[PDB]
């Protein structure tokens, strides 16, 4: 209203450009704040820019030379605490040049992110998701950062760090933003620390995106990727995104059938354990932990890692091919492999069906371990959904988790028909 | 490493 309008001086003052077509709104959009078009736009067409000197990161921060000074104490699994200090520096000072782009960030008490529900609720809510599991080790990483990095970084330095935001509330809150906001530039290997793109992080996301990023030696552009007719909101991509990752980072979820690019995961040990489980002799078993380990040379397995199932088509394609491949092959043809590329070929649903019997025995019997992972099967998550009147009466973060959890099963269930 | 690339 008057924060939009402070919003777009502040644009003005800073460089940032947007078109004429575009709007700022609270208004038709799917939540918060959102863009608009005021006119149809075009394909290929420019909606604005920003110079990056108006991005907010550790390196335009106001003490981005301290921090760049002690980047070896501020180290994490993360790499953002840098980045984190600096929001916390900026909130706090007096003359921040970017408090008229502040004023539009969410209220930080109420963001939806499962990390912020009671433990017994999403680890009961959202089991077998890979969401309790991310979220615990969110949360242990958060508390060790907060306790022997950031709070004594902050108390090292009282002048830059008021009182106010020594919070570890407030840090989580933080973590939350950077995680929902915040934007990475690709390389090109030392990933770039994530940045905040004022404008460009007013934008909703969705799968049937019409909007994407694109970076410059001076500046970020946002385009338009398909017609956006008057009237209609603008969507950013914020990735190829599955619904458990969207709940986990940003504390939303597409309804079904809008996520075309969700998935479900199986975890490369389950397949481990199909095939184990389909071992008659302790020779038989000490035999498939061979084949296992040469796919640990490859890189093709590991033991944290998991298989990526979309919809139409595997995404961890050359990885699943190779693993089929090499624990169904003759154990004679497997040693004169162990001794002398990989895999090609996609893995989708009209390909799948035509495969080996072992390899869609191996898969089925995965995906069977996978779907014994959830409290319960797909049909009960599926009266939930079909029946408008009872899911309209489960609670907002239940019906967050059935989308999560619904979703998953789909694919996981598309996958058992598809091996019979 | 920051999360959403564009
Ligand atoms: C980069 S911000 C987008 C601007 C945000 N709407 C606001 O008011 O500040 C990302 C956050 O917007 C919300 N969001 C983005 N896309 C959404 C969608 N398709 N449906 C519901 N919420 C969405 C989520 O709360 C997410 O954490």
């Amino acid at each position: 209203l008057d924060p939009v309008a402070c919003f777009l001086s502040w644009c003005r003052r800073v460089g940032l450009e947007l078109s004429p077509k575009v709007a700022v709104s609270r208004q038709g959009t799917v939540a918060g704040y959102g863009m608009v078009a005021r006119e149809s736009v075009q394909a290929g067409e420019l909606l604005f820019v920003v110079p990056r000197a108006a991005l907010l990161s550790q390196h335009t921060c106001s003490i981005g030379g301290l921090l760049e000074r002690e980047r070896v104490a501020l180290q994490s699994q993360s790499g953002w605490v840098p980045l984190l200090l600096a929001l916390l520096h900026e909130l706090q000072a007096p003359a921040s040049r970017w408090r008229p782009y502040f004023a539009l960030w969410p209220e930080l008490g109420r963001l939806e992110h499962p990390m912020f529900w009671p433990e017994e609720e999403r680890r009961c809510l959202l089991q077998g998701t890979g969401v309790p599991e991310a979220v615990e080790k969110d949360l242990a990483n958060i508390r060790s950062e907060y306790q022997s990095i950031v709070l004594p970084f902050m108390e090292a330095h009282p002048d830059l760090f008021s009182l106010r935001v020594r919070s570890l509330e407030l840090y989580h809150q933080l973590v939350a933003l950077v995680m929902a906001y915040s934007f990475q530039e690709p390389l090109e290997k030392e990933p770039n620390s994530p940045v905040m793109v004022p404008a460009a992080d007013i934008l909703n996301h969705l799968a049937n995106h019409n909007a994407n990023l694109e970076y410059s030696a001076n500046c970020l552009r946002m385009v338009a990727t398909q017609p956006i007719p008057k009237g209609h909101e603008i969507f950013n991509t914020y990735g190829q995104m599955a619904n458990w990752q969207l709940i986990h980072m940003y504390g939303f979820v597409e309804p079904y059938p809008d996520n075309t690019d969700d998935t479900a995961d199986i975890q490369m040990v389950t397949v481990r354990e199909a095939a184990l489980q389909g071992t008659k002799t302790e020779a038989e078993r000490h035999l498939v932990y061979e084949r296992w380990d040469f796919l640990c040379k490859l890189e093709m397995v590991g033991e944290e890692g998991a298989f990526v199932i979309g919809r139409e088509e595997v995404l961890t394609e050359e990885e699943l091919t190779t693993t089929l491949k090499v624990l169904c092959m003759p154990a004679e043809e497997f040693r004169e492999l162990k001794d002398q590329k990989r895999e090609e070929g996609s893995l989708t649903i009209t390909n799948i069906p035509k495969l080996k019997a072992s390899w869609r025995q191996l898969l089925q019997n995965s995906v069977l371990l996978t779907l014994q992972t959830y409290a319960t099967d797909l049909k009960t998550d599926q009266g939930l959904l079909s029946n408008k009147e009872v899911y309209a009466k489960l609670s907002w973060r239940e019906q967050q988790a059935l989308q999560v959890r619904y979703g998953q099963k789909m694919i996981l269930h598309q996958l058992l028909e598809l091996t019979s | 490493e920051t999360f959403k690339s564009i």
